[PDB]
């Protein structure tokens, strides 16, 4: 049985950080990539950064390159994601989703339930 | 070279009516076959890649078939769209286009 | 581009002696980069080799006593060669050989002379 | 992928036909793109002339072979067709066009007639 | 990056018509296309694959189609269950970009 | 459940190159694995981590199926723990690869009598890829300090290399289509069952 | 194919030693290993099995370890009737399935 | 308790035709896949060949390939192995092989007492 | 490895004759092969690659010809610098492997 729960969603003022982490069940994490999709109040679903199996290969977003963080621990199977510089747009809900084999980026099979992070003061 | 005999050279149809147009390779060219529609005055349009392949965009109404040494185009429900000139063409070695059939009004 | 090779000489059987091949022109890190040895009054013979992403290819003679190898913050190519026998004794030319039939990517170095003699 | 010719229709017998087709919406040295000239006889099919890829490398219909030279202005993002020795069968409306494969040609041009006449 | 341009952006049918959305990519994406379809607070739920294939328990009545560019979605026989956004996404090449989005509505 | 739609992979009329492989996923279906080698056209069926002869009583999640097309004598490289220019710039397998590798001989359909230009591998990468990787980017490569403009010059190489393809070429230069599948068995429910 | 290297390609030891003999693969089998024992002029008998597990009717002083690339057949005790030759096969690439050297263990 | 006796070997001259037969007994033998290994005098191991339970799926190494031919009979319990145009090299004991069946890869388990095939003229 | 067999090992001759080389390969290479020069002492430099391509420079009297497993090097016109050892090369195939040589001669 194949879960992904995010956590560390919140209230953050503009310009902060925070921290999303996802904890992923049933599966060999160590193994396959990993991606962080959001979606935001009322648009369609916007697609964020990807990550490999090992962590050494990172892609992002325009909206956000050079301005998130994506990272992960196969020893305790948890994906990260470091939101620096919060604007008001980043306010969303955040999905982790299960990629491909090893480093195939381009597949989404399993979504998490999300979490929400609302940037405003 | 490989010389694609197109038949029929010219071929009258209502709208409505089922049309076929058959072409034949000088040797085997597998399914390497291409079929374009051309307006009188205007560039030609791909309507059928790898001899079966619809070209994204074209009405589901065209069709291609044969594979070696025939390749057929099929349109099911002819329309006053569909009255052009229709060019096969092989890349099994180069490219060479066949002289083409033009479909006219009954 | 100037390819200058070094730390040759003169070495006991059964010793080790690392070669530098000092590169100006292009960056060592993202090149094919081959060693080929000549034997004194014989033909050529290609050592080893390293491909852009850092594969290492080696001939039979020499394998599992050669090592290729590159700096990038010296922009120099390396080879250590371990187990020296008297065969070995020849000059060594450090190159960045054409990959692909791209005209003018082929440079060979000046040479730098091993001899292996007790 | 827009593809505009230009040139001049009335170039004389046993002269040296150009033709340049400028590419507006994609870029002429990126991709994988062929860049192919078609050309068409009044009242005749179509006729191939050639391709040349992003990456220069050109390939011909194999009757024209000996006349065509097709090359690549990568700083006006365009791509230019000469054709030498032109005799009075040259007069056709010819056509550029895109095509992401060495098979069919996907995207089309307006086209433009050029005529051979003394 | 590729641009997903769907067709229509809101549609309204009555229950048992067939619905018909399509997606057209700004390039070739061969038959990379996913179809999500998303109700009201839950997370997107994955309907069709490589833009033909239904994924696991999915109805028979949800369909695809399409290679390259043009791609088309169909609910042969609406359903009140039925009613929801759905959204094309390609996976060609990274990033991996969305639809603008369909909202179902029923007559 | 239908039937797994292997002859669309096995029977496909075009291949993909070599740095732009095809992946077709492949679930929720009937699979005729023992069927699948039936034929004496397979010049090279190497598995890894399962027996071919084990596929049929056997249930997975998901069977990925990717295909394109190489040179004869680089179809050694398509296997765990291999290493040239297929293997780290173009398709790589991982040291813990469980599926198979079929790969069999095309010179008839990818091989023309001017060149089949259409099959293109990436001859130059900085570093080597991660298992099942695709890089498609066309971006020149810069070998040098000088960048390089988005045009080829001295110590600027176009990274994509093409096979010219002839009939006339030795069985180790001619051109083999390749379908690796991927045999995929997750906690969740398998469907994918012989 | 998969070259299997057995160390050592011979040993001598007496009754009640405790013997131990390395396979090594050139690239990683995972845990596909297996260890048979063949008599001089008799046929092959399996004692290991995917590198850990005991066949059935094998002693149990047989013992198997490893992983990725080195694995481990380790006899506590040696007995009289365990002198013979041990080969190790890898079941990674199970249509080129590859067995070692050999290993002959000889009375000191 | 399974028995495995194999059978037809003998000096054969290069080039010939010689099939080996293999009888089963003490087991279900249309439920095993089956191989033939064959070691050289002196030398080490080598296997040959591999048939299924059913008999439709017959793989061969690569020295051997093209060469060999290994059938099967589940109403006779008997393992058949032809070989064709062989070479001195082919020189050696052939055992039948039973597949143990607990894993996805081949490993034998239980060998006949296999028979000598000399190719020499 | 792939034997080269490159013949003849000298072929001394006269300024303004025509030179003939000849390199055989053990197995089918296509086109990939590499032909050298290097003065007495000098490091090699490369004058013909994939069998018939002259490289930047190279004065375009030297040409080569062939495929599959015979090739041909020719200089049109002999001249005094073209005094030297002339090797073919096979680089397509690890391990890569020189002919034997043709030492150049002045008659």
């Amino acid at each position: 049985q194949v879960q992904l729960v995010e956590s560390g969603g919140g209230v953050v003022q503009p310009g902060r950080s925070l921290r999303l982490s996802c904890a992923a069940s049933g599966f060999t994490f160590s193994t396959y990539a990993m991606h962080w999709v959001r979606q935001a109040p009322g648009k369609g679903l916007e697609w964020v950064a990807v990550l490999s199996y090992d962590g050494s290969n990172k892609y992002y977003a325009d909206s956000v390159k050079g301005r998130f963080t994506i990272s992960r621990d196969n020893s305790k199977n948890t994906l990260y994601l470091q939101m620096n510089s919060l604007r008001a747009e980043d306010t969303a809900v955040y999905y982790c989703a299960k990629g491909g084999s090893y480093a195939y980026y381009y597949y989404m099979d399993v979504w998490g339930k999300g979490t929400t992070v609302t940037v405003s003061s | 070279a490989i010389q694609m005999t197109q038949s029929p050279s010219t071929l009258s149809a209502s709208v409505g009516d089922r049309v076929t147009i058959t072409c034949r390779a000088s040797q085997d060219i597998n399914s390497w076959l291409a079929w374009y529609q051309q307006k009188p005055g205007k560039a030609p349009k791909l309507l059928i890649y790898d001899a079966s392949s619809l070209h994204s965009g074209v009405p589901t109404r065209f069709s291609g078939s044969g594979s070696g040494t025939e390749f057929t185009l099929t349109i099911s429900s002819l329309q006053p769209d569909d009255f052009a000139s229709y060019y096969c063409q092989q890349y099994k070695s180069y490219r060479t286009f066949g002289r083409g059939t033009k479909v006219e009004i009954k | 581009v100037q390819l200058v090779e070094s730390g040759g000489g003169l070495v006991q059987p059964g010793g080790s002696l690392r070669l530098s091949c000092e590169v100006s022109g292009f960056t060592v890190t993202v090149n094919y980069m081959t060693w080929v040895r000549q034997a004194p009054g014989q033909g050529l013979e290609w050592v080893a080799m390293i491909y852009s992403g850092g594969s290492t290819f080696y001939a039979d003679s020499v394998k599992g006593r050669f090592t290729i190898s590159r700096h990038n913050s010296k922009n120099t190519l390396f080879l250590q060669m371990n187990s020296l026998r008297p065969e070995d004794t020849a000059v060594y030319y450090c190159a960045r050989p054409i990959v692909g039939g791209i005209a003018g990517m082929d440079v060979w170095g000046l040479g730098t002379t091993v001899t292996v003699s007790s | 992928v827009q593809l505009v010719e230009s040139g001049p229709g009335r170039v004389k017998p046993s002269q040296t036909l150009s033709l340049t087709c400028t590419v507006s919406g994609d870029s002429i040295n990126s991709g994988i793109n062929y860049w192919n000239w078609i050309r068409q006889p009044a009242g005749k099919e179509l006729e191939w002339i050639g391709r040349i890829f992003t990456s220069g490398t050109t390939h011909y219909n194999p009757s024209l072979k000996s006349r065509v030279t097709i090359s690549v202005d990568r700083s006006k993002n365009e791509f230019s067709l000469t054709l030498n020795s032109v005799t009075a069968a040259d007069t056709a409306v010819y056509f550029c066009g895109r095509g992401g494969t060495d098979d069919y040609v996907d995207y089309w041009g307006q086209g433009t007639l050029v005529t051979v006449s003394s | 990056d590729i641009q997903l341009t769907q067709s229509p952006s809101s549609l309204s049918a009555s229950v048992g018509d067939r619905v018909t959305i399509t997606c057209q990519a700004s390039q070739d994406i061969s038959n990379y296309l996913n179809w999500y379809q998303q109700k009201p607070g839950k997370a997107p739920k994955l309907l069709i694959y490589d833009a033909s294939n239904l994924e696991t328990g999915v109805p028979s009545r949800f369909s695809g189609g399409g290679s390259g560019t043009d791609f088309t979605f169909t609910i042969t026989s609406l359903q009140p269950e039925d009613i929801a956004t759905y959204y094309c996404q390609q996976y060609d090449n990274l990033p991996l970009t969305f639809g603008g989005g369909t909202k179902v509505d029923i007559k | 459940t239908n039937l797994c739609p292997f002859g669309e992979v096995f029977n496909a009329t075009r291949f993909a190159s070599v740095y732009a492989w095809n992946r077709k996923r492949i679930s929720n279906c009937v699979a005729d694995y023992s069927v699948l080698y039936n034929s004496a056209s397979f010049s090279t069926f190497k598995c890894y981590g399962v027996s071919p002869t084990k596929l049929n009583d056997l249930c997975f999640t998901n069977v990925y199926a990717d295909s394109f097309v190489i040179r004869g004598d680089e179809v050694r490289q398509i296997a765990p723990g291999q290493t040239g220019k297929i293997a780290d710039y173009n398709y790589k397998l991982p040291d813990d690869f469980t599926g198979c590798v079929i790969a069999w001989n095309s010179n008839n359909l990818d091989s023309k009598v001017g060149g089949n230009y259409n099959y293109r591998y990436r001859l130059f990468r900085k570093s080597n890829l991660k298992p099942f990787e695709r890089d498609i980017s066309t971006e020149i490569y810069q070998a040098g300090s000088k960048p390089c403009n988005g045009v080829e010059g001295f110590n600027c190489y176009f990274p994509l290399q093409s096979y010219g393809f002839q009939p006339t070429n030795g069985v180790g230069y001619q051109p083999y289509r390749v379908v690796v599948l991927s045999f995929e068995l997750l906690h969740a429910p398998a469907t994918v069952c012989g | 194919d998969i070259q299997m290297t057995q160390s050592p390609s011979s040993l001598s030891a007496s009754v009640g030693d405790r013997v131990t003999i390395t396979c090594r693969a050139s690239q990683s089998i995972s845990s596909y290993l297996n260890w048979y024992q063949q008599k001089p002029g008799k046929a092959p008998k399996l004692l290991i099995y995917a590198a850990s597990s005991l066949q059935s009717g094998v002693p149990s002083r047989f013992s198997g370890s490893g992983s990725g690339t080195d694995f481990t057949l380790t006899i506590s005790s040696l007995q009289p009737e365990d002198f013979a030759t041990y080969y190790c096969q890898q079941s990674y690439s199970t249509l080129a399935l590859t067995f070692g050297g050999g290993t002959k263990v000889e009375i000191k | 308790e399974v028995q495995l006796v194999e059978s037809g070997g003998g000096v054969v001259q290069p080039g010939r035709s010689l099939r080996l037969s293999c009888a089963a007994s003490a087991f279900t033998f249309s439920s095993y896949d089956m191989h033939w290994v064959r070691q050289a005098p002196g030398k080490g191991l080598e296997w040959v060949a591999v048939i299924s339970y059913d008999g439709s799926n017959k793989y061969y190494a690569d020295s051997v390939k093209g060469r060999f031919t290994i059938s099967r009979d589940n109403s006779k319990n008997t393992l058949y192995l032809q070989m064709n145009s062989l070479r001195a090299e082919d020189t050696a004991v052939y055992y039948c092989a039973k597949d143990g069946g607990k894993l996805w890869v081949y490993y034998f388990d239980y060998w006949g007492q296999g028979t000598l095939v000399t190719v020499s003229s």
